[PDB]
C-alpha cells in the first residue's frame, strides 16, 4: 500500500538536536504480515508517530493506498485515519463501566449506520475471535487474553485497510500470545489487510513473513522466510540479530 | 453459636452504644438537663438491652442450625419449619433442588428399566428361533450327527435358561410360589433333559429318593436342579452319577453326587463365587461359571441350603437341604 | 452510545471509589456554615476577655476557607490524572476536544453540588450544639436558640461556587495541553545529603535547648535563633526524605544477606523509591501536625496556669490602694451578714545588691544587678517565720524565675541605703507569695528581715525609688462562703476599675485560652481529615501499580492469607513515618518553652497525641479493605 | 424489598422507638428537666437512626436476593460469595446437595458401563454358537431338510447381524474406514451369504457392474448391500434381481431391481421409519422393518443418498448415490 | 511414585461436553526422565496439568509416594503442593526487584532454615547450574539463557518429589538449549529426583529415558530406549513422528 521516501523526522528543542530518522524506504504489498524489528534506541515509537502520521511529519513523501499524507488539513487527517485506519496498543484501553459487545460496537456508534449492519458485523468479529459467548460480560471479570482479542476486534469492525499495532506481547505469558498471533495470522488471510508489528521479541515476530532489522535508520538486511518451518526462521532471526 | 451471634450483629449494638453515648454528652454539655435522671436511664435501657438480647439470640439461632444438621445425616426433616421471611428462600432452594434430583433419578430408573424389558424381549426373541431349529431338527435319522447336534442344541437352550434366570433372580421374591413338590417327576424330567449329554458322554444315572414330596417353589427349584446336574455331567465323563434324598432331622436333605474329576481343595471355597472358572484346564474357559451363583443366590429365598463335598479326583457331592415345613409358614403369613 | 447513560453509569462508578472525598466535602461545609451561623449570633457578646470574641470566628473562618481550598485543588487534580487513557481513546474514535469536556465536567458537577446541598442541611441541625459547646469552657450560663441566620447561606454559596470555577479552569486547562493523542545503584550523593539531613536535624533539636537558660539574652538575639532553629528543621526534614531513608535501606538491604522473607520483599520496594517521590507533601503533613499538637498543648496548660496565677498575683482575696474605698467595702460587707477577715501591712522598697548570688552568667541583666528593686517587710508581720539578725529569707516561687535567675546558697548582699551598708546572707527560697505583684515589679521577690533590723529600716525610709502606697490594705473572707455576691458589692464599689479582685483576673484568663483552644482543635480536626483522604488517594495508584508483582506471586503457592498477611505491614510503615516524626519535633517543641505559660506538663500532651494516634490509625486501617480487593482479583 | 426487611428487622427498631418515647413522656412531667430541650436530643437520634437503616439495607438484603436470582433460571454460579456466618452455611449446605447430585449422577454413568459390558458379553456368548452352528451344518447329505435348516440359521445369523449394527450406530463415527472398495468381489461375498434363500426362492442375479469402484466403508456398505438384497429376495418369489453399477456425472452409483411384489404408493415415503411395517401381507409379521433404517442411518454419514421407486406389481428400486472422492477430503484431514 | 488410574476429563461450558482424556493410564517409577508428546490439539497439556495439582479431576484417581490426592481439600491440596512438585514455567516468571540470590531463595523463606545452612545449599545448587558468579546482578543485566537457568535453581532446592516442566526450551537457541539440558541430566544423575517434561523438540526429547506419545487422548505405543544411542533413538523418534 505505502511507500517509504526518505521519511526523516525534525528534532531542535533548545540547542541540542538529535536525527532518529535518517531517511526510511519500504515497500510492501496488500496481504503482508510485516514486521519492523531492531534494537533500543532507533527511535521505533517515533517510528510509528511517524508512520501513523500522527505528529507532523518534517519531510520525506509517503502515499497511503495513493494519498499523500501532506495533501490534507488536520481535521482533513483525522477523517482519514479514522476512515482508513486502525490501531492495537500494548496496555489495552478497555473502559470498565462498559459491556463486552458495547465496547467493540463504540467506534461504529459515532457514525450513524442502522443496527443491523452493526449486529452482522459484531456476531461474524466475535465468532471468527472466539469471544462470541461472551457477548454481554464486563472487562473486570475475563483473562488477560480475553481483553486484548477484544481490543484487537475493535479495530476490525469499520473495515480498515492497514491495521498498525505496537507490541501485542507485552503483558501477556506464552499461551495468550501464541493463541492471539494465532488468531491474528488467521484474520490476515481471509480479509485483505496489512499488519505491521514493531516488537522486540523473536518468538512474537516468528509468525511473520518479513523482518526489518534497524540499528540506526536504513539498515534493511532483511529475511524473507518463504518456506521455512517457523522452527529454522526462528533460529534465523536469532542468530542474525545476535550478529548485530 | 453465641460467638457467631455476636459476630453477625456487631453492627447493631455498637449503634446502640453510639446512641446512649450522644444522649449522655448532650446532655452533659447542657445547664437545663440534670445528668443524674439520663445516667439512671441509660443504666436500666442497657440491662433491658442484655435481656432482649437474650431473648432474640434464643429465638432467632435454630433454623440455621436445622439446616445445618440437614446437610450432613440421614434425616430430610432435620431442617425446621422457617418462620421470618429470611428463611423461607434458603427452604425454597433446598425444596427446589430436592425436587430436580428426585425427578432426574426416577426418569433415569425408569428409562434404564424400559431398557431392561427391550432386552429381555430381545432375548426371547431370539429365544424363539431355537425351538424353532429343535422343531426342525427333530427327525434325524443318523446318530451321530444328531447326538452332536442336540447336545449343541441342549448347550443353548441351558445357557439361555441361565440368562433368563440371571434376569429373573433380582424379583424371584416377586415369583414364590410355595407348594409340595413331587421329587421324583422332578428329577425324572431333569434326567430326560440331560440325556443327550449323558449319551455322547456315556454317563449312567441311579436313582434312589427315600424322600418323595419337598416343599419350594417349582421352577427355581428345577433350575437349580438344572444347573447342578449339568455341571455335574459336564465335570464327569463316563461314570455314574448318584442322586439321593434322605430325610435328616427335621428337614429334607437331597444329595447329588458324581464320579468325576472332583474340585481341587484350593478351589472349593471359590466355587460358589461369581465368574469362577476352573484354571487347570482349558476345557472350562468356554464355562460361564454362573449357574453355581444364581443356584446359590435363587436357594436363599427357598430356605434351601447348598452344601458341597468334593475330592480332587474322586468325586463331588453337593446336598440340598429342604427347609423345614412349618419354616414356610411365616413367608406365607407375609 | 447514550451520552446520557455514559455519564450515568461514570457517576454511579466514581461514587463507589471516592466516598472519602464526599464525606470530607459535607464536612467541610457543615463546619463553615457552622462558624458563620455563630459569628452573627448576637449572644455571642456574653465571651468577655482582651479578644472580642466575634473578631475572633471571623479569623478562624478565614483560616478555615484557605485549608478547605488547597484539599479541594489538589484532589481534583490527583484525579484527572488517571483520566487520560479515557481521553486518548476518545480523542482516538473521532470525538473533539469541547465534547470530551462536558462528557467528564458534568458527572462531577452533579456530584459537587449534592454534597454542598446535603452539608448546609446538616450545618443548621448541629448550630446549637457548638454554641452549647463554646458556653461550656468559657464559663457562661447564657440561653443558645436553634435558628437559620440566612446570613451564612450567601456567603457559604459565594465561596463554594468560587472554588468550584477554579476547579473548572484548571480542568481545562489540563485537557488542552496533555493532549495530543499518545496513548538500580547508589551513588555517593545520596549519602553525603541523607548524612546531611540527620545531622541538621540533630543540630536543630540540640540548639533549642539552650534557648531561655542562660545565652542568646537579647531582645534581637532570640530571633536570630528561632529562625536558625525553624530553618534547619525544616530544611533537614526535607532532605530526611529524599536521600536519608534510601540510606538507611540499603543498610538494612545489604545487612541481612540474601534471605528475604514475603513481608520484607513488600516492605523494601516501596519506601525505598516512592517514598522519595513524595517529598514536598509529607513534609508539609508532618510539620503541619507538629504545630497543631504544641500550640493545643501549651493552650490546655495555659488553663490551670490560669488558676495559680491569678491566686498568687493577689496576695490576698481582694486588693485594696485606697483607704476610703476600702473602709466603704468594709462597712457593706458588715450589713451584708458577712464576717471579714483583715489583716494589713507596710512595704518598704529600696535596692540591694545581688550580683553575687547568681550562678549563670552576666549576660541575665533584666537590670543592674547592684540596682535591682526588692521589697522589705517586717518579721512580726509573717506568722509563718521567725528570722534572727543577719538573716534573710526569699518569697514566691516564679517557676519562670527560677529557671531565668538561679540562685545559689548563702552569699553577700549589700544594703544600698543612702550611707550605710549592712550585709546579710540568704538562708532560702519559700514557696508562698506575700504582697501583690503590682509592688514588686514584674516577678521580682521579696525578702525578709528581722523585726530588729526592720527597725531601724523603716527608720530610715528613703524616698527616691517609693511608690505611691507604701502598704498593702487586703480584705480577706470568711470560711467557704458564697463569694459571688461579695464579688458583686466589690465591683459596685470601684465604678473606676482600679483594685483588683480574686475571681476576676482568673477569668479573663481562662476566657481568653478556651476561645484559643476551641479555634485551634476545630482547625486541627480538619486538617487531620484532609490529611488522611490525601493520603489514602495515593495508594490506590501504588496498588494498581503493584498489581503484577502479586500476579507472579499466586504462581509460586503463596496464597491471600499470606499477601494480605504481607500487606499489613506495608500499609503500617508507610503511615508510621510520618507520625513519628511529628510526635519527635512535637516533644522537642513543647519541652524547649513550657515554662512560659504553665507550670505542669505531661498531662495533656499524652492525650492529645493519643487522639491524633487514634484519628490517623482509622485513616491508616481503611486501606487495607481496598488492598484486599486488588489482591482478589489478580488471579 | 423494603418491607421484606422491615418485617424481618422489626423487633429491632421497636426498642430503640420505644427508647425514645419513654425518655420523651418522663421529661413531659417532670419539673426538672426542660421539654424545649431534649426535642434536640429525639431529633438528632431520629437522623443517626434512619441514615443507619438506609446503609444497613443494602450491604444485607443482598444474597437473599442473589439466592432466588440463582433458584430456577441458570448461572449455577450466580450466587454471591457469602460474607455472614449464615450465608456461609447455606451456601456450603447447597454445593454438598449439588455435590450429592454429581455423585449420584456419576454412580448411574458406572452402572451405564456395566450394563454395557454385560450386554458385550452375552453378544459375544451368543455369536460363538452361530459359528458352532454353521460349521456342524456344513456337513449335511439330504437336500430338503437342509435346506430348511440353512434358511433358519441365516434368518438367525441376519438377524444378529442387523442387532450387532443398531448397536454399533452409536459409535460407527469412532468405526469409519473409507477406502475403494471392489463391488463385485463384495457383492460376490453377498450373494454367497444369501445362497440358501436364493436357492430355496430360486432367484439369480444379473451381474452387469459398469463401474467397478466406490469410496465408502467397506463393512457398512457390505451390511447395507446384504440388506437390500436379502429384502429383495424375500419380497420376490422365482424372479431375476438385476444389480447395475454405472457413474453418474461425478458419483458411483449401484442399482438394486427386483421384480417382486413392490410396495403400495401410500406406504412408500414411509419405508425408512423405524419400525415401519406393511400391514398387506400376514407375513411382513416377521420382519422386524429395522434393517432399512439402519441402511438409510448408516448412509447418511458416508454421503450415500437413497432412492426408491417402488411400484405395486412390478418391483422396487434401490439405488445408493456415493459422494464424489474430494468430498471425503473435509473428513479424512478434519 | 506417579500412579493414575483411569483419569478423564471432559472441558465444557455446561451447554456442550467435549471430552478430551478418554482413560489415561501412566507409569512411572521413581528416579526417571520421561517425556511427553504428540500432535498440537492433543490433551498432553490438560494431562500434565491434571497430572498436577494445577487442575482438577472429572473421573479418576491419581497416587503420590503413596498419598492420594483426589480427595483433598483446597487448603491441604495447596498446602501440600507447596511442599513438593517443584515447578519448571514456559517464562521465566522473576522478579526484577531482587538480585539471582534473592529469587531462588525467598520460597524457602517459609520453611526456617536459620541462614548459615541456607547459604551452604544455596551454594550447593549455584555451583551445579554454573551461576554462583551471578549472586548479586539484577535479572535485566543477564542474558535470556541464563534467566531460564535461575528459575530452574530455585526449582531444584526444596528436593521436591516430582519436577514439572512444561516446554522449558521453547525459545532458547541451540548452544543454550543443549547447554540446559546438559546440566539437567547431571542434575537428574547426581540426585535421583523425577522429571516429566512436554516437548515439541525431537532433540529436547532426545536426552530422555523413556517417551509417550499421546494421541487423542490415548496411549498409541510407548518407546523404551534403554542402552541405546543418542542419535540412534534420535532417529527412531524421528521414525515415529513420521509414522503419526
Ligand atoms: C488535633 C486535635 C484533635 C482533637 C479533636 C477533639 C474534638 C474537637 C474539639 C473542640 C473542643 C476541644 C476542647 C479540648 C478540651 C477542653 C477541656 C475542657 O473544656 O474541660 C471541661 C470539659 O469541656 C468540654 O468537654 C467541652 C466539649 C468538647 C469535648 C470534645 C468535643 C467533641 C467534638 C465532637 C462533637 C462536636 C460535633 C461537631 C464535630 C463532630 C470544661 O471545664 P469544666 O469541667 O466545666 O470545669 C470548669 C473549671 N472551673
Ligand atoms: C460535624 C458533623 C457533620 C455531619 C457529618 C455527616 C457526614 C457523614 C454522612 C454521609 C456519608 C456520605 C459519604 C458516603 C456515601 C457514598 C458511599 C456510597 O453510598 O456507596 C455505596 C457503598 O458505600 C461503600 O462502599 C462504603 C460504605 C461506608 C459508608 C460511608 C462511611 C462514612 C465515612 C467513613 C469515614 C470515617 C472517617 C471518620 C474520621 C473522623 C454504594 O456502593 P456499592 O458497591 O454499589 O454497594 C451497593 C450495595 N448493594
Ligand atoms: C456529632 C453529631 C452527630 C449527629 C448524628 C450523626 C449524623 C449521621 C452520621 C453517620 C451515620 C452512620 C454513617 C455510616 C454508617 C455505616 C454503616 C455500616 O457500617 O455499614
Ligand atoms: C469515633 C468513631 C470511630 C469509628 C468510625 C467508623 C465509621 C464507619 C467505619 C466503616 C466505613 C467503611 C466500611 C465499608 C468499606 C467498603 O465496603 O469498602
Amino acid at each position: 500500500i505505502l511507500e517509504a521516501n526518505k521519511i526523516r523526522k525534525s528534532y531542535g528543542n533548545k540547542l541540542n538536536k538529535q536525527e532518529v530518522l535518517k531517511g526510511i524506504d519500504i515497500h510492501i504489498e496488500k496481504g503482508e504480515f510485516v514486521s519492523i524489528m531492531g534494537a533500543s534506541g532507533s527511535g521505533k515509537t517515533t517510528l510509528l508517530n511517524v508512520l501513523s502520521s500522527i505528529d507532523q511529519v518534517s519531510h520525506g513523501t509517503i502515499h497511503i493506498n495513493g494519498n499523500d499524507m501532506t495533501a490534507m488539513k488536520e481535521k482533513q487527517l483525522a477523517e482519514f485515519r479514522k476512515q482508513h485506519l486502525g490501531f492495537i496498543f500494548q496496555d489495552y484501553n478497555l473502559l470498565d463501566t462498559l459491556t463486552v459487545k458495547e465496547n467493540i460496537l463504540l467506534p461504529l456508534s459515532i457514525t450513524k449506520l442502522s443496527k443491523k449492519e452493526a449486529n452482522r458485523k459484531f456476531e461474524e468479529v466475535a465468532k471468527e475471535l472466539g469471544i462470541y459467548e461472551l457477548r454481554d460480560k464486563y472487562p473486570n471479570e475475563i483473562s488477560g487474553g480475553q481483553k486484548q482479542r477484544t481490543s484487537a476486534g475493535r479495530a476490525f469492525i469499520h473495515d480498515p485497510s492497514i491495521i498498525f499495532a505496537d507490541e501485542p506481547t507485552g503483558a501477556l505469558d506464552s499461551k495468550s500470545a501464541s493463541d492471539l498471533l494465532n488468531k491474528l495470522s488467521q484474520l490476515n488471510q481471509k480479509r485483505n489487510a496489512t499488519i505491521i508489528m514493531v516488537t522486540h521479541d523473536p518468538v512474537a515476530a516468528s509468525y511473520c513473513g518479513r523482518v526489518i532489522f534497524i540499528k540506526d535508520g536504513q539498515m534493511y538486511t532483511q529475511l524473507n522466510k518463504g518456506g521455512q518451518d517457523r522452527q529454522t526462521f526462528f533460529q534465523d532471526i536469532m542468530k542474525t540479530q545476535g550478529v548485530l | 453459636m453465641i460467638k457467631a451471634f455476636l459476630i453477625e450483629r456487631r453492627s447493631w449494638i455498637a449503634a446502640f452504644l453510639f446512641q446512649q453515648a450522644l444522649m449522655l454528652f448532650i446532655a452533659f454539655v447542657d445547664p437545663s438537663i440534670s445528668f443524674g435522671n439520663v445516667l439512671y436511664m441509660v443504666y436500666l435501657c442497657i440491662l433491658f438491652f442484655i435481656i432482649f438480647l437474650w431473648f432474640r439470640y434464643r429465638k432467632e439461632t435454630a433454623f440455621y442450625k436445622s439446616l445445618k444438621t440437614w446437610e450432613n445425616n440421614l434425616d430430610v426433616t432435620a431442617i425446621n419449619e422457617p418462620e421470618t421471611p429470611f428463611e423461607a428462600m434458603v427452604e425454597r432452594s433446598i425444596a427446589g433442588q430436592t425436587e430436580h434430583l428426585k425427578q432426574t433419578a426416577a426418569r433415569h430408573r425408569l428409562a434404564l428399566e424400559n431398557e431392561k424389558d427391550e432386552l429381555m424381549a430381545w432375548i426371547h426373541e431370539v429365544k424363539t428361533p431355537l425351538t424353532a431349529m429343535h422343531l426342525i431338527i427333530d427327525r434325524m435319522e443318523e446318530k451321530a450327527l444328531k447326538s452332536q447336534l442336540s447336545y449343541e442344541w441342549l448347550r443353548i437352550h441351558l445357557l439361555l435358561d441361565q440368562q433368563l434366570h440371571q434376569k429373573r433372580i433380582s424379583f424371584i421374591e416377586n415369583d414364590l410360589s410355595v407348594e409340595f413338590i413331587q421329587l421324583q417327576p422332578l428329577i425324572f424330567k431333569e434326567i430326560k433333559d440331560l440325556q443327550s449329554w449323558c449319551i455322547q458322554k456315556g454317563i449312567g444315572f441311579d436313582i434312589q429318593l427315600e424322600a418323595k414330596e419337598v416343599l419350594s417353589d417349582a421352577k427355581w427349584l428345577a433350575f437349580i436342579i438344572r444347573q447342578l446336574l449339568t455341571n455335574a455331567v459336564k465335570y464327569s465323563e463316563a461314570s455314574e452319577i448318584e442322586i439321593k434324598s434322605f430325610q435328616k432331622g427335621e428337614q429334607t436333605q437331597l444329595q447329588v453326587k458324581d464320579c468325576g474329576r472332583g474340585i481341587d481343595p484350593k478351589d472349593v471355597p471359590r466355587i460358589f463365587d461369581k465368574g469362577f472358572t476352573s484354571t487347570t484346564d482349558h476345557h472350562d474357559q468356554a464355562s460361564t461359571g454362573m449357574g453355581l451363583y444364581l443356584a446359590k443366590k435363587a436357594a436363599a429365598p427357598l430356605l434351601i441350603h447348598i452344601d458341597v463335598e468334593s475330592e480332587f479326583g474322586a468325586g463331588t457331592v453337593f446336598t440340598l437341604t429342604f427347609p423345614i415345613r412349618n419354616q414356610f409358614e411365616h413367608v406365607i403369613s407375609v | 452510545m447514550n451520552i446520557n447513560q455514559l455519564i450515568l453509569r461514570n457517576l454511579k462508578k466514581n461514587l463507589r471509589n471516592y466516598y472519602l472525598y464526599v464525606f470530607a466535602l459535607i464536612f467541610s461545609v457543615a463546619l463553615y456554615f457552622a462558624f458563620v451561623t455563630l459569628q452573627y449570633d448576637p449572644a455571642i457578646n456574653e465571651v468577655k476577655a482582651s479578644i472580642k470574641g466575634a473578631a475572633a470566628i471571623k479569623t478562624a473562618s478565614i483560616l478555615l476557607v484557605a485549608v478547605v481550598a488547597i484539599f479541594i485543588l489538589y484532589a481534583n487534580t490527583i484525579f484527572i490524572k488517571r483520566r487520560s487513557k479515557e481521553i486518548g481513546l476518545f480523542q482516538l474514535i473521532g470525538m473533539t476536544k469541547h465534547k470530551i469536556f462536558r462528557i467528564l465536567s458534568a458527572e462531577n458537577v452533579m456530584l459537587y453540588f449534592g454534597s454542598l446541598a446535603i452539608g448546609v442541611a446538616a450545618g443548621f441541625s448541629i448550630s446549637k450544639l457548638v454554641l452549647m459547646i463554646l458556653f461550656k469552657i468559657v464559663d457562661v450560663k447564657a440561653d443558645a436558640k436553634l435558628h437559620f441566620s440566612e446570613q451564612a447561606l450567601v456567603q457559604t454559596v459565594i465561596v463554594f461556587c468560587g472554588i468550584y470555577l477554579l476547579i473548572m479552569i484548571m480542568n481545562y486547562t489540563f485537557i488542552k495541553k496533555q493532549s495530543i493523542l499518545s496513548l538500580k545503584k547508589i551513588s555517593f550523593f545520596q549519602m553525603l545529603i541523607g548524612a546531611l539531613g540527620i545531622v541538621l536535624i540533630l543540630t536543630g533539636y540540640y540548639v533549642s535547648s539552650e534557648l531561655f537558660g542562660g545565652k542568646f539574652k537579647t531582645i534581637n538575639e532570640l530571633f536570630v535563633a528561632m529562625s536558625f532553629i525553624l530553618g534547619s528543621v525544616i530544611i533537614g526534614t526535607f532532605l530526611f526524605y529524599k536521600g536519608s531513608v534510601t540510606f538507611i535501606s540499603n543498610i538494612i538491604r545489604k545487612s541481612k544477606g540474601g534471605y528475604l522473607n514475603i513481608s520484607e520483599v513488600l516492605s523494601l520496594s516501596s519506601i525505598m523509591f516512592r517514598m522519595k517521590s513524595n517529598a514536598l507533601l509529607l513534609t508539609i503533613i508532618t510539620t503541619v501536625s507538629a504545630l497543631a499538637i504544641g500550640l493545643l498543648s501549651l493552650a490546655y496548660i495555659s488553663y490551670y496556669s490560669s488558676e495559680k496565677t491569678a491566686e498568687q498575683n493577689v496576695a490576698a482575696d481582694f486588693s485594696f490602694m485606697n483607704e476610703k474605698d476600702a473602709k466603704l467595702f468594709e462597712n457593706k460587707l458588715r450589713e451584708s451578714n458577712i464576717s471579714f477577715v483583715k489583716k494589713a501591712t507596710p512595704v518598704l522598697q529600696a535596692n540591694v545588691d545581688i550580683a553575687n548570688i547568681m550562678d549563670g552568667t552576666p549576660k541575665e541583666m533584666q537590670g543592674d544587678p547592684g540596682n535591682m528593686q526588692l521589697a522589705v517587710v517586717s518579721d512580726k508581720d509573717v506568722k509563718g517565720v521567725d528570722v534572727a539578725a543577719g538573716e534573710a529569707v526569699f518569697s514566691g516561687y516564679t517557676d519562670l524565675l527560677q529557671k531565668i535567675m538561679v540562685f545559689k546558697d548563702s552569699g553577700v548582699i549589700k544594703v544600698k541605703s543612702k550611707h550605710e551598708t549592712q550585709p546579710l546572707k540568704y538562708k532560702g527560697l519559700r514557696e508562698e507569695f506575700l504582697v501583690s505583684y503590682t509592688f514588686t515589679s514584674g516577678g521580682m521577690p521579696a525578702v525578709i528581715v528581722d523585726d530588729s533590723l526592720f527597725k531601724q529600716l523603716d527608720k530610715d525610709k528613703d524616698p527616691r525609688i517609693q511608690l505611691a502606697q507604701s502598704t498593702f490594705i487586703g480584705v480577706n473572707v470568711k470560711h467557704d462562703d458564697q463569694m459571688e455576691k461579695a464579688n458583686e458589692l466589690f465591683q459596685q464599689v470601684n465604678k473606676k476599675n482600679e483594685h483588683l479582685s480574686r475571681l476576676d483576673t482568673s477569668a479573663a484568663q481562662k476566657s481568653l485560652f478556651g476561645m484559643v483552644m476551641f479555634i485551634v482543635g476545630f482547625l486541627g480536626l480538619t486538617f487531620l481529615i484532609t490529611s488522611g483522604c490525601i493520603l489514602y488517594f495515593k495508594q490506590m495508584g501504588e496498588s494498581e501499580d503493584e498489581k503484577p508483582s502479586y500476579t507472579i506471586l499466586r504462581k509460586l503457592g503463596f496464597t491471600q492469607g499470606d499477601l494480605i498477611k504481607g500487606i499489613r505491614i506495608k500499609q503500617m510503615y508507610n503511615f508510621g513515618i510520618p507520625l513519628v516524626v511529628g510526635l519527635f519535633h512535637s516533644y522537642f517543641a513543647v519541652q524547649s518553652g513550657w515554662f512560659l505559660f504553665g507550670s505542669e506538663v505531661w498531662a495533656p500532651m499524652i492525650m492529645v497525641m493519643v487522639l491524633y494516634t487514634a484519628l490517623y490509625s482509622i485513616f491508616g486501617f481503611l486501606s487495607v479493605l481496598y488492598y484486599k480487593k486488588v489482591i482478589k482479583s489478580s488471579l
